[PDB]
Formats: structure tokens, C-alpha cells, sequence
């Protein structure tokens, strides 16, 4: 059936009996760095199955007033098993991902989530002059950011979901790899993205390549509101490789 | 045939759009009009699928919509001012930290992509205003100072010797200066956006300022002090050549406020900050 | 730098300077 | 030397000229190109991707995601009108969609437009709607009967959430101005209830619908110009 | 042979007129001189038919009477004035709604056809009048603003950045600016006349104003304010290239009064409004 | 560079000259030509058609 | 004459242009070339030769040959740090070495660096040292254990006086700025005692060590610029 | 193939750097890392020898690091001043003993070699300062006077006739003068350094002054005295073409003080005389 | 853009710019 | 002085003056 | 308009404009 | 007036005017 899907990565297998196909970002499947494009000259380390596996993040609650959530990669995985360890022990890192967003309800619920993967999502600050989003705020880890909750602070980024947190209109987010979780049609969204960057490898500690944004564009409604409807995200790195080994970087 | 291709260039018919074919009534259990946007894909339905069309021969071309064409137009990126008021030695030279973020028109266009690689054509338009009546003989020197090279601190600084840096000398009366520059990054493409820092502490810088340092442009009126004071404004125009762009993004919806940052300001009445014109209601066209 | 084609309709795609950045707008596709 | 005749135009600087010029950095060798996914070669590639229409951009909705949704509900009167907008690519509310923004960097346009609509009610909510396109030379339809006489699609909500209505290129001239111009206004798109929004008991009595727009295979823009959908009222500083 | 054709071009002998042949006395019941203008056709009778002609070899050519030649001459179509009187910011820039209807000489020629398709060559002749004695360094900017693009409202408007629009910068002293433009209509030919409206109500506009919108030409003195005031007049000359014309019509017989309209005014003594010179009587040559 | 000799006439603007000039709208593709009856190629075509002579043009 | 179009740029003087120009001394015949040993054709030839690093350039040492030496001696504490410097080619104390001076005439650099060390103690003095390179993204190591986790070489002093440590090109971007730039700082090189400086009786209890630097086969500089390692504050007269 | 070589020139890929090859763990009694600097040779060890490398394809080129490129950039070598103050006949002409030692920027570069052979390209940038308001018609004459030729002693000296010497006349308004010169030495290469004297007595001269006599450059304002006084500064730019260099040497570490000599001055705090920045200690990066 | 003919009387119908609008007056008939 | 090469990609290494010093920068290696 | 002769001593009698009046002085006899 | 030689190193000894006095310095011997 075209409504079913099974994704196996390492020791993890994920399923969904109500999918809306899958999206391969920019039509390119993740792959290891080739010698023509490489620049760093040491032999890379490729953990393989111990790092290229599904990691499930903290679940979130979707309610009639939710404004959205966002996570940044590789940040969201910094504390996830071997993948996490590797990104701190090495200066350089490279990786693709399979992002599987889960959200089931009932045939009597309605609502719609816009799931987007944005490359270089350079967040903005509102009415704060030329002060930019602080490191700490763009590195929330697996908890991600719950739009509209954070008690403002100077280096706090924009929380305007209709302006994509960066000065562009939400309706044009569709130009980026995306999918919708329309409760009447599917209960999950799957996106596979390749490594995208102007350099072959990069510091995973200071550069977040992709940003996962989830915005409920159609409010969640039903006649059984007491039943909590969570959103769960599972992300699996793909073709993760690291270079420039040394002692473990400790942040903060 | 390079010649046939040549003709296509002269006529601008390199990329043609498809024709519309005749279609007919249909009664089928295949419904192209129905799909699922949830997938993230755009339904590829065409006119022939929803109405009975006639056959029409297209003659429209997409040449002008090419990335090379879109970004291949010279636009202003800086207005350098040298206003001699009361101190020639101090007011006869200046410097600018190069960037393509100060003028909204071209900035917005480049920023419709995440990465871009191109060569640059710089054209300068200097205009000398005779504040006191005469302009005498004006000769200008525009020196490119790459990051690291000594920046002149006085109009006679030794750095103006330009023993290695590239300098362009223009003589008033002669045609507008112009030169080309090769793709300058230390990376494979320029970052139009950068979700990264130059460190991992609360005080690390964020954004393109970390990756897009292009150095400094230092100008000076070569002519020594003259009786009559002048104001020289040099407008720098930039154009991308041999362009390549990656990962398109939504266009800037609100005004820019600063360079190297997506920061913006919102008023109390947001509808005034965006180009969206309020509708009376859903059915009022 | 002359890319002389022939068809007679001869084409002369001359490159006056020795740097690639110096040439004009690119051909398409 | 070779006798020459300096021609008018010499020494001028046209922002759209295509000449060669000496390179300031001789011998310099650019950084090697690496493969980056997502290369774009022509803007048409972006005009072919669906983006949302801020169709419900009433003053109170602007600045809210709700400006992108249309609400449907059980009617007590038949054939009621749901929404109506101009088909003109750079008119509001189409202006800020990706295709509208790009069209605003050009003076002329042509081709057919693809309007899509995704129903967001429950899986148990049914509905039949009529989407119609009215070619120019007449006012917007005042009733479903009037609209139905033009180009239209009857959408039946079911397993497949989305439907597409194609606005064919029906014009006297080969191109039209992107900016609002009487002579080239393209017409209207109106939506009406064909039957009714129906739900079983214990089910939300209202539902949202999303609207997209993109260009068909024949879409094409011409004559580059600066956009009027963005401005700079002051200096942009460091 | 492209070379033989070439010689014909140099000598202007591409279209030759026929010779006159010798003819003789005739007595026949075929009378070519008699016909019927009612038919709407012109009697094709030639000299050999009505008199006894000799043989004569023609060497006249019709090259110069070609449509390309008739319309291929540069004529003035606009005189733009920038007169700095008392407010530089307001008087140093202006705008013009483009059209070929303001100057009678070229307007009348194009209007001898109903439709015409051609490319345009624009040549500009700027002249700076030194009202106060000096002209300093004058640099001009002519920007083409297609319909829809933002029109600058001040001499420093962001629109002058010309990030996409085509702009031409001229420096006083340098040769006259000149550029070409391709056939610009959204139709297949330009309408010289249009018996239509942009609507069907008593207030709908009538005529070519509905179809011939070419946008705006915005000019500005790039140089900032100078001590001495100047008056810059830029005359725009237009010439049609690669021309095609359809359906010839009678020439304008009375003076023009407005653009985009055939409206005219008549005095009480109409013979003064037309070029017809009153005759004393039928037999006074 | 190639030695050149600027000749008299240079820089002048003759309304009847026949030179080339850069195009302000690069890449622009003109609207397709359609067939329109009545094309005229030479003014002689109009000189060969009969028109009326206002022979009785006395002032009255 | 031949119609020409004078293009923008004409008449300008760009210091890096490459045009031809008439010769002021026609018919002149230059002096015959003779063979001279030591011809240089490319600056890389000079970047590949070892020069000394003024590693011990403390204020009191500058102006003395001792600024070029590091002193070693018997330790009473294990794994002590000996020295530490930035790997950045144009940073101090690398700046005034031949390769640092040349790099300072360019804006970009890339490739691997070769650091060499010559022990100068007596033939009877032994020692084992650890030389380590720490790639960026972390602070300089605070202990031998920390340093040892990166790239390193354990040097055993013996018949062969010199050892070389290669700092591989480990960077995100293909090139780095030669001038100090956060984004492109290349990391550090630290030296630690692996065992200890040991000598027999009646032998000097301290010894010097020299440090060299040169570029590997992949070293390369780009974008010529004027150096900031030399200046002219006044006229140079006869 | 001259064409393939041509492409390499356009792309600047004439001298490519080698690739890095994959390497593996090793356990051997051959230790490349160990050597002996005493020999005077640099240990040729490469990255593959000390760590496990991956295979990487290099695309860097050494073209820009060529001697031709290093010295092939036009830099200022002299600033000639003609300041008309109170005596036109005396102040309207001057002379300069030619040398490439007066400007540190280019001097330091050439001095990185012991001998060098090259052709020279001279470009002049004259700028006329209107001290009193007008500049009138300025015409300059730059005459090269080889050693031995008569040096003019007045603005009307017969030597200005230039019956044999090469002179260059520039007219204000015209483009910058420029000409080439062939390798001028009486030897096979120019001496950048010379450990010799022109004699063997306590008063014999030492250094390059003995071997590098290039003659004199004599300038004069051809125009006769004008009402308004002007100050003409002519900056001379030099560039080496078709270059060859021998025996590289260390770069100048301290400021230059005089021409033709390596003499220098030291302050009491030497660390201020050199570019070396004092270190806090051995372990402070 | 060179339309080189030969007859020797060689013709060089050069088109200096890459747009058709840029060329001079048209040939006749 | 024209060093016309052919490959068609024709090269025209023209030397406009009769002295070697007059030519531009040298080729490498 | 190029009247290319050959003898090698090649002659290039170029006519830069398309009118006969535009050319220079006439040849003799 | 073009004295085109070939060796490829083609020589173009062009004489731009029709008088012998107009040409440059003479060749030697
Ligand atoms: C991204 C991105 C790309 C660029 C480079 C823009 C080009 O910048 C300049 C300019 C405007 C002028 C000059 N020069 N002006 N005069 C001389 C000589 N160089 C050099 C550079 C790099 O800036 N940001
Ligand atoms: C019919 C018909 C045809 C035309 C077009 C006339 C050309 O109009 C212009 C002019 C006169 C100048 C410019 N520009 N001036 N400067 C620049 C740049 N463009 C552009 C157009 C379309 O107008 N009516
Ligand atoms: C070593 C070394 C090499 C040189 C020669 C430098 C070139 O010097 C000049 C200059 C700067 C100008 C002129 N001329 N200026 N005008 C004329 C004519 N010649 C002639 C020479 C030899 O000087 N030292
Ligand atoms: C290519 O790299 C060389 C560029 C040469 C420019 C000169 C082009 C004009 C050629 C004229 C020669 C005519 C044939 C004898
Ligand atoms: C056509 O599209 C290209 C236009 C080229 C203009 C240059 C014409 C002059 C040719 C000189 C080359 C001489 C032959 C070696
Ligand atoms: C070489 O020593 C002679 C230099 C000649 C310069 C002229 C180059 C341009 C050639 C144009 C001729 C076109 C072929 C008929
Ligand atoms: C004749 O009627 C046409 C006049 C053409 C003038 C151009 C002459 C210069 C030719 C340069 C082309 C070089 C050969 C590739
Ligand atoms: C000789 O007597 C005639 C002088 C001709 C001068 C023109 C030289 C340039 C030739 C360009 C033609 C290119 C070949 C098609």
C-alpha cells in the first residue's frame, strides 16, 4: 500500500500506516564526501550504524493555542548517543538526515501542521537594533523551542511565526522541502535531506545547517479536547562522518 | 551548432516554453485535478487536463528569467562621499567596509537564494560638485585593501603607494572606471545566509558577518589641496557575471534595518510593515 | 581568444583579456 | 593607426550593457566548486512551486496564520458565495505569494495559473464546492448560476484532500501587464457551495481550507523591472 | 549573391523602376483609358497606352521610399527640462510618461499607418546652460521605469539604485548617449490608432491611451548641489529600426492638439485650419 | 593596444547615421509576429492608389 | 573609419592591468643574459625552506639570539608544558619567519605546515617529548592528556637531532584568511614532556632546542596584498 | 597545445599543486619524521607520512605566486612636485635622480632577491591643483636624461629640445601617459645588493649607488606663465614585466632610512623597531 | 557575429552586440 | 605580430609594437 | 565591405559605410 | 595594406594610409 512506510536505520525501525509519501530534499539522497569535493586531509571516521540511527526527541503537546515549534540540526542531537559524542570530539562533521514527525489523532479531529526543513535559517531579533540572536537561544537542544512561551530577553530571537522568524512570509515556506500533516489524511511526515553547505564539512558546534520548523496552520479541533494530542520527532543521521579528532569540546 | 546557438542568443530563444495541445471531453476514473498537497509536491496538472483546449504554438522564451539575467544587472551598492568642508587632509579620503547589504534593491534579489557563486563587474560613477565654483583638476584613487593589508590613516599614508594592492586611478573628464573581480570567497559559494557563529559563547557573533569579510575600499582625492572646495560623490555599481545560485528562499517581506542580519522592526499596526493590503472581506475583489 | 565558428555566417566569440572573470554574461542552460 | 569613428553611446554607462573589463586580480585562482544540492538555473523553477495565498488578509487577520485560511461551515441558505479574488498575478492577495513576488520583478506576464485547495476538516466531514473562473469583459458573478457559466471545477471532498483549478490563458493580447491595468485585467475566481458542509454528530461545525497558486507549463514573465512590493525608506547601517 | 546584393545596397539600387517601352499608333475596340472607378480599383493604364512613347531606360530606384527609410530617421520626441531655480532637491529631477505623440513631425509620419512594428534607437542630446557662469561636473542619470516599478519621489529615492531597471549615466563632456530597445508591445504590433475602450461605461477611456502605456522615464542630476545654478535640457531623439507597417491611412490634415487622440479644433474660417489654399476659381492655375 | 586614429566626425550625432548600439533590455524576447492583412513595404504602394483632387477648392 | 564604441573603463589606470605600451628606447638591444646560479621562479620555492621561529620572543629576549631558543631541563613534576603557539601562519611568533612574511603578502592560505625541532644538548643528554596539534573548535589543551588526544608526534632524542611534526590542513573551508580571523583560526601546537630530560653526572643541566617551519607540498597562497609587517613612516632620502 | 596552454592562462591553472593520497598505519624502522637540520636541507616529510590521510583532489594553483605576478604590479616610486609659488621660471621645472629605493612598498619586494632582470612599464598620474582657481591649459614634458646628457638648468634650456633623448608630452585632460623600457643595465642583471666599492680607499663609495645609476628624469610645465598659480604633482608608477630573479634573501625587518643602503636606526627599545610582538611567556598563545 | 561573403570582394556584415535590436537599418524587400 | 593558434578556438597573441619590452606580462614556467 | 587581394601582400580595401558617397578619394584613370 | 606572413606566427605589416611617407620607421640594411 502507498499509505504505509517502514524506515530502518541501524537498530531502529519506524512505521506509519498513514503517510503522504516522502520528500527527498532537493532530490538529492545523502552520500559520503568524495575526494574531489573534500578539503580536510585526514581520514574521516564513519561510525555507521552506531550513529546513523533514529533518535527520538522530547514530545510536545499540540493544543488549540500552539503557535509552533522549531529545532536546529545538528544541535538537537548534540546529546544523542554516539552521534553526539562524535560531534564534540571532532572539529569537523558532515551528515544528512531522515526526519520523521509523528502525530496521530482520530477521524473526528481536524488540524494541519506545516513541516519544513530550512537550510541556513538565520533567525532575526525584533525591534532590538543590530543585536543578534544569542548562541544559547539558537542551541536549545532536543527540547527545541516552543514558539510564544519564552519570556523575552535582549538576545532572544523573533517569535513571529507568520514572518518565519526571519522577515519573510510564512506562506512562502513551501519553497523549502516540506510536507503537511493534515489529520484527515496522514499521521506522519517524512523528509530525507542531504548535506547542504558552501563547504564540504563544518563545525557542528557553531554552525546549524538545517532547521526543522513545525507550524500549525490549521488549529487543532475536536469534541474531545481532554485527550492530549502530542507531536513526536524522530531524527536519524545518514552518512555521518567526522574529522579532526581531539579532546571533547565542552560548551558554555 | 555554435552558430545556431548563436542565432538563439541574438534572438533570445534559447529556452522555449511548451505548446498547448488540443484536448477533448473526458469521462474517466482517473482524476488528475485531485491530489494531496500533504505530500509536499505540486500537482502537475496542466490546462489540457481541465478544459477542452485548442492547439496553440508557443513563442515565449524563458531566457530573461534565467539566474544570469535576474542578477546580471548593474545596481548601486554604495555611495561614497568626500565633502571638503574645513580640513583637506582629513576630509580628502575615506574608507568603506565592503558588502552588498546596504542597498535594498540588489540585496533583496541576491537574498532569494541561500548560496550564490559569481564574478563581479564594478562600475564607478564619480560626480564632482563645485561648492565654490571651480573643480580644477580632479584625480581619484580607489584602492582595494584586502583583509590584513595596512589601512591608510592619512591622505599621504605610505599604504597609498599600492605596491601590491590593486588601485584604480580616475581622471575627471575620462570615462567611468570599470573592472572585473573573480569569485572571492575562501569557500565554494558566497553565503547569503548563515545560521552559525564564530564561536560557542554568549558573545560570539552570528550571521554572515562571520563569513563575508571582503576587506576595505579606500578612496582619496589624489590632487593636493585646491582653493575651491568640492564634494565628490562616487557611486559604486555592482553586477554579477557567470552566476550560479542554490536553494531558493522566500523574498524579504519587511524593510531591512541592518547589514549582515535578518533583524527587523514591527510597528503596532503590522499591516503597515508588509506589502499586504487589507481586504474588506473574503468576497470583495 | 577567438572562438571562430563557421556556417557563410562566421561567429567571433572574442575574449579580450586573459582572465575568465573579464568576459561578459554567460550563455544559457 | 587604424582610422576609427567614435560612435554615439561611447563612454556612457548603461546598467544593462554587456561588455568585458580587465580583472583587478590577475593570476588569482578561484576556490574549487563543490556539489551543492538545490541549484536553481531559471526563476521559472520557483514559479512552478505552490505557495500559500494570504486570501483571508482582512485587517484583523494580517499578522496571524489565520490570514491563510478560509472557514467553511453548514449553510442555511443554498449556493452561498465563499470567496472571490482577482486572477491578476500581481494584484492583492496574490501579490505576496512567491509567484506574485517574482512577477513583480517583471513588466509582462502570460500563461495559465494553477490554483489548488486543500480541505482541512475531519475525515468524516463532507462537502462539494464549485470553483469558477470568469474571463474578463464582465463583472464578477453575483450568483453561483452566473459563475457556473464560465470555466469551473466541482470539487468533491474525499480521500484526496486537494483539488486544482486551472485558470487558462484567455486574453486578446499575447501578454498582460503585471501591474493593475484596465486593458489587461484577467478576470475573477469565485468559490460557491455546490451542496453543503455536512458532518455527523460530535464533530466540529467549521473547518479550514488552504489555498495555493503556481504557474503552469506555459507561464512566462518578461521585461525585468524593479519591484514595488519592497522599499527602503532609510539607510541600512552596520 | 550576398555580394551582388551588397553592391546594390551601397549603390541604393535594390528596387528599380520599370523602363518605358516604345509604343505605336492604335485603332482598336479595346479602350484601356476607359474604366469604372466605382469598382474601387485604380485604372492601371500607363503612358504607352495613351501616347506614342520612345524606349527609355530607367535608372531610378525606390530604395529611399521604403518604409524602413521613411521612418528610419532620428527625430525629436521630447525635451526634458531641469531648471535649478531655488530648490535643488525639488528641481534636480523629473519624470515623463513616454509616448511618440508630443512632436508633430515624427508623429504624423508614424500615423500614416494603422499598425507598425519596430525596434527603437534612442539618442540623447543633453545641453547644460550655465545660468550663473559655471557648470562644474555634471553627471546625469536616465532611468527607465516600466509600468509598475516604483517611481522616485525625491532626488535620493531608493528607486534610483536601479537594481533592476535600466539606467544610463552620462558624464558632461562625453559623447551623446544612445541605446536600442526591442519591440515592446504585449501585442504583435503597436496601435497607431485604436477604436476601442478599456471598458463599456460612459466613463471608459477611448483611444491609444488604453493600449500604448510605455512607462516612465525618470531623470536626475547625479551631482549633488553646486554653487552655480544650471539648466539642463535633454532632448530625446527616436528612430525606428527593422520596421513593418500595416494599413496605410490619410495624413493628418489639421494640427494636433493632444496626445493619444485625434481631437482637433476648427476656427470660424476653416480654410485657415488646413493646408488647402483657396482657388480664385476653377480655371485660375 | 592597437594604435588607432580618431577621425573627424567622431562623437557627432547625425540624425541619419546608421550605427549599432547596445540594447537596454537584454534577454528580452519580443511578442510573436502574427499575420495582419495590409502590410506596406514601400511608399510607392500608396502613390499608386487614386485619391480625389479638391479641384473646386474655392474659398466658399 | 571603423565605427567603435568606447567602453566604460577606458582611460582608467588600474595598477593591476595588463596592457602593452610603446617602448621609449627603440632599437635598443639589452645586455646578453648570463647564467647565474639560484634563479627563483615561484615564491613557493621559498616557502618550502625551513627558517627559525622566534618562539621565545618575550620582551626581554627580543634583540637577542636567545629569542630563537627554548630551554629544556630536568623536571620535578611530570608532563609539564614546554611551549604553546597558534598555528595561524601570519600570527605571532610565526609572522616574521620567511613563510609568515610571504604569507603576509597574500590574503588567503591553505595547505599543511611542517614544524621541525632540533635538540642541542650534549650527545649524552636524552629526552622524550610530545608535540601536539589541536584542531580548532576547542581551547588550547590544559594538560598533556588533553593535547595527546589530537594530532601528535612523540619525539625520542637520539643520533638524529631533528624531528618534524606536520600540521595537516583540517579546515571547513578550502582556504583561510592569513590575517587573524575568528572564523579561520587554525588551532594550536603545544609541547609537553613525555618522559624527562635526563643527563649523566658532570653534564649541563639545561639544553636549548631550535624550531623551524616551512610549507608542505600542498601549501598555497592566494590574492596578493600589501604587507602589514613593514611600514614607512617618513620619506626615504639620499 | 598553445590553445590548451591558453585555457590554462585564462583559468590561471598553469601550476597545479599535488593531491594528498590516502595513507595507512605503519610500523617500520624507517622514520621519515627523524632527520638532521645540521645538513642544511629541509626534511621533505609530507602529511601522508605522519597521519592517516584520505585521498583529496587539489585544485589550487601557484600561478599567482610566480615571480612575474609578485613583482608585476604597478606601485608608486616617486612623487614629483612643481609648486608655483612666486617665481615661475624657477619653479616650473625640476629633476629627479631615478631609483626604486624611495618607496618602501615596492622596494621591499624587489629586495627579496639579490639580482633581478626585468623590463619596466612606467605609468604617470599627474594632478593639477588650482591654487588660485583656474588651471588654464596645462601641458607637461617628461624628458629622460641618460647619464652624460646635458641636464637643463632653466625652463628654456636648449636641452629641452630633446633632439635625441626620449620625451613624453602630456596634455591635461588626455589619458595617463605610459611607456615601456627594456632592461637597462650594462650588466646581465640589476644588483639589488652590492657588497662592493667603486675604489679601494677609505673614501670609496659602497653599495648599489656604485652600480645602479639610471640617470635623471627632468620635468617642466611646457605652458608659459599663467595668471593663476598651480601645483602639479606627478606620481610615477612602476611595474616589472618579463621578470627573472636570483638568490632569494630575508625580507627587510626594520624601516628603511636611505636610498642605496641597508643602514637602519635602532631605538633604546628594539622591540618597537621590528614587527615581532613581545610574548607574555612561552606558553601564552 | 560575422556574415562573411566572398566574390575577391569579401563582405563583413558584423553584428557587434548580442541582441537583434542592436543592429542597424534593415536590408530591403 | 600575431601568434595565431587553432583548435574552432583560435588564439590571437598579438604584439602591437615592435619591441619586446612593449608586450604584456609573461607566460609562466 | 572588404576587397581582399593577395600577392604574401594582402590588400584590404574596406568600405566602412553602406553608401558609395562615404568612401574616400577615387582611384585613377 | 597588409603584408601577411606565416610561420603559427603570422605577421601583419599593415600600412593604414595610401602614401609611403605615412608609414613608420624603416626596416634595416
Ligand atoms: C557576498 C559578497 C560579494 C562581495 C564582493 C563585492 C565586491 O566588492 C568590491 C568592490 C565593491 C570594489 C573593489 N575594488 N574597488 N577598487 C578596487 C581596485 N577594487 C573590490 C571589491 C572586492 O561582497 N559580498
Ligand atoms: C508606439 C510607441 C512606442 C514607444 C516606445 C518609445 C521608446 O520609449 C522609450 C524612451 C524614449 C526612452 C527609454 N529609456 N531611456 N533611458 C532608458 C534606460 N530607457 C525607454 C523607452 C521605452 O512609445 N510609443
Ligand atoms: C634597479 C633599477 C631599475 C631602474 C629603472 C627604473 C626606470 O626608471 C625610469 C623612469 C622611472 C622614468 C623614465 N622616463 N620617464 N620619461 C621618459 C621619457 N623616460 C626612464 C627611466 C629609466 O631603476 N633602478
Ligand atoms: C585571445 O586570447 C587574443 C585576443 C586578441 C585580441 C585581438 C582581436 C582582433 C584580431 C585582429 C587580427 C586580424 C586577422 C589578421
Ligand atoms: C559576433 O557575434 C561576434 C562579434 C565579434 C566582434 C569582433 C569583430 C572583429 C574581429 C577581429 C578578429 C580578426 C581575425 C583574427
Ligand atoms: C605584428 O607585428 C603586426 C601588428 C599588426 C597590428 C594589426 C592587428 C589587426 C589585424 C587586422 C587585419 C584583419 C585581417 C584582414
Ligand atoms: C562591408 O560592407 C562591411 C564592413 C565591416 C567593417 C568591419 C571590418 C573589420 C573586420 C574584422 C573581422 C576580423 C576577421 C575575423
Ligand atoms: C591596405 O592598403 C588597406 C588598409 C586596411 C585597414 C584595415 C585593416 C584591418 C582589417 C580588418 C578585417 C578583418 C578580416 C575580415
Amino acid at each position: 500500500s502507498d499509505r504505509i512506510i517502514q524506515i530502518t536505520r541501524g537498530d531502529s525501525t519506524i512505521t506509519s500506516q498513514d503517510v503522504a509519501n516522502a520528500v527527498v530534499g532537493y532530490g538529492v539522497w545523502p552520500h559520503y564526501l568524495t575526494p574531489q569535493d573534500a578539503t580536510a586531509i585526514d581520514k574521516p571516521t564513519q561510525p555507521d550504524t552506531s550513529s546513523n540511527r533514529f533518535y527520538t526527541l522530547d514530545s510536545k503537546m499540540w493544543n488549540s493555542t500552539s503557535k509552533g515549534w522549531w529545532w536546529k540540526l545538528p544541535d538537537a542531537l548534540k546529546d544523542m548517543g554516539i552521534f553526539g559524542e562524535n560531534m564534540f570530539y571532532h572539529f569537523l562533521g558532515r551528515s544528512g538526515y531522515t526526519v520523521h514527525v509523528q502525530c496521530n489523532a482520530s477521524k473526528f479531529h481536524q488540524g494541519t501542521l506545516l513541516v519544513v526543513m530550512i537550510p541556513e535559517h538565520q533567525l532575526a531579533t525584533v525591534n532590538k537594533g543590530n543585536v543578534n540572536a544569542g548562541y544559547k537561544y539558537t542551541h536549545p537542544g532536543e527540547a527545541g523551542r516552543e514558539v510564544g512561551t519564552q519570556v523575552e530577553n535582549e538576545k532572544q530571537p523573533s517569535d513571529d511565526n507568520w514572518l518565519n522568524f526571519d522577515g519573510t512570509l510564512l506562506g512562502n515556506l513551501l519553497i523549502f522541502p516540506h510536507q503537511f500533516i493534515n489529520l484527515r489524511s496522514n499521521n506522519s511526515a517524512t523528509l530525507i535531506v542531504p548535506y547542504v553547505n558552501a563547504v564540504p564539512m563544518d563545525s557542528m558546534v557553531r554552525h546549524n545547517n538545517w532547521s526543522l520548523v513545525i507550524i500549525p496552520v490549521c488549529q487543532l479541533q475536536s469534541n474531545n479536547i481532554s485527550n492530549i494530542v502530542p507531536i513526536t520527532v524522530s531524527i536519524s543521521p545518514m552518512c555521518a562522518e567526522f574529522s579532526g579528532a581531539r579532546a571533547k569540546t565542552v560548551v558554555q | 551548432n555554435p552558430v545556431e546557438r548563436y542565432v538563439d542568443e541574438v534572438l533570445n530563444e534559447v529556452l522555449v516554453v511548451p505548446n498547448i495541445n488540443q484536448s477533448h471531453p473526458t469521462t474517466s476514473n482517473a482524476a488528475p485535478v485531485l491530489d494531496a498537497a500533504e505530500t509536499g509536491h505540486t500537482n502537475k496538472i496542466q490546462p489540457e487536463d481541465t478544459i477542452e483546449t485548442r492547439y496553440v504554438q508557443s513563442s515565449q522564451t524563458l531566457d530573461e528569467m534565467s539566474v544570469e539575467s535576474f542578477l546580471g544587472r548593474s545596481g548601486c551598492i554604495h555611495e561614497s562621499v568626500l565633502d571638503i568642508v574645513d580640513n583637506y587632509n582629513d576630509q580628502s579620503f575615506t574608507k568603506w567596509n565592503i558588502n552588498l547589504q546596504e542597498m535594498a534593491q540588489i540585496r533583496r534579489k541576491f537574498e532569494m537564494f541561500t548560496y550564490a557563486r559569481f564574478d563581479s563587474e564594478i562600475t564607478m560613477v564619480p560626480s564632482v560638485a563645485a561648492k565654490d565654483g571651480h573643480i580644477g583638476h580632479i584625480v581619484m584613487q580607489y584602492m582595494y585593501v584586502p583583509p590584513g593589508a595596512p589601512i591608510p590613516t592619512t591622505r599621504d599614508d605610505y599604504a597609498w603607494q599600492s605596491g601590491t594592492n590593486a588601485s584604480v586611478f580616475w581622471q575627471h573628464g575620462q570615462p567611468f572606471p570599470r573592472f572585473s573581480l573573480p569569485f572571492l570567497s575562501i569557500a565554494s559559494a558566497y553565503y547569503m545566509f548563515y545560521d552559525g557563529y564564530d564561536g560557542d559563547t554568549y558573545k560570539s557573533r552570528y550571521g554572515t558577518v562571520v563569513t563575508n569579510d571582503m576587506g576595505t575600499l579606500c578612496s582619496r582625492i589624489v590632487t593636493s589641496e585646491q582653493l575651491h572646495k568640492v564634494k565628490v560623490v562616487t557611486r559604486i555599481y555592482h553586477k554579477a557575471k557567470h552566476t550560479k545560485a542554490w536553494c531558493p528562499r522566500p523574498p524579504r517581506a519587511v524593510q531591512y534595518s541592518h547589514t549582515h542580519t535578518t533583524n527587523y522592526k514591527l510597528s503596532s499596526e503590522v499591516h503597515n510593515d508588509v506589502a499586504i493590503r487589507p481586504r474588506t472581506n473574503l468576497t470583495t475583489v | 581568444g577567438a572562438q571562430v565558428s563557421r556556417q557563410s555566417l562566421n561567429y567571433f566569440n572574442i575574449n579580450y583579456f586573459k582572465d575568465a572573470a573579464s568576459s561578459g554574461a554567460s550563455r544559457l542552460d | 593607426g587604424l582610422p576609427v569613428y567614435v560612435t554615439p553611446g561611447s563612454g556612457q554607462f548603461m546598467t544593462t550593457d554587456d561588455m568585458q573589463s580587465p580583472c583587478a586580480l590577475p593570476w588569482y585562482h578561484p576556490t574549487k566548486e563543490i556539489f551543492i544540492p538545490g541549484e536553481v538555473k531559471n526563476l521559472i523553477e520557483m514559479c512552478q512551486v505552490d505557495t500559500l495565498i494570504p486570501i483571508n488578509s482582512t485587517q484583523s487577520n494580517i499578522g496571524n496564520v489565520s490570514m491563510y485560511t478560509v472557514t467553511l461551515s453548514p449553510q442555511t441558505k443554498l449556493a452561498e458565495e465563499i470567496f472571490a479574488i482577482k486572477v491578476d498575478i500581481a494584484s492583492h492577495p496574490l501579490a505576496t505569494t512567491l509567484i506574485g513576488e517574482i512577477a513583480s520583478y517583471f513588466t509582462h506576464w502570460t500563461g495559465s495559473l494553477r490554483f489548488s485547495f486543500m480541505f482541512c476538516g475531519t475525515a468524516n466531514t463532507t462537502l462539494k464546492v464549485l470553483l469558477a473562473y470568469t474571463p474578463p469583459g464582465i463583472g464578477k458573478p453575483r450568483s453561483r448560476k452566473e459563475a457556473m457559466l464560465g470555466t469551473h471545477v466541482v470539487w468533491d471532498v474525499g480521500l484526496q484532500s486537494t483539488v486544482s483549478l486551472v485558470v487558462p490563458w484567455i486574453s486578446a493580447s499575447q501578454y498582460r501587464f503585471t501591474t493593475p491595468d484596465t486593458y489587461s485585467s484577467a478576470g475573477y475566481i469565485t468559490c460557491w457551495y455546490q451542496t453543503n458542509f455536512v458532518v455527523p454528530p460530535n464533530t466540529p461545525n467549521t473547518a479550514e481550507m488552504l489555498c495555493f497558486v503556481s504557474g503552469c507549463k506555459d507561464f512566462c514573465l518578461r521585461m525585468a523591472r524593479d519591484t514595488d512590493l519592497h522599499k527602503q525608506t532609510g539607510p541600512i547601517t552596520q
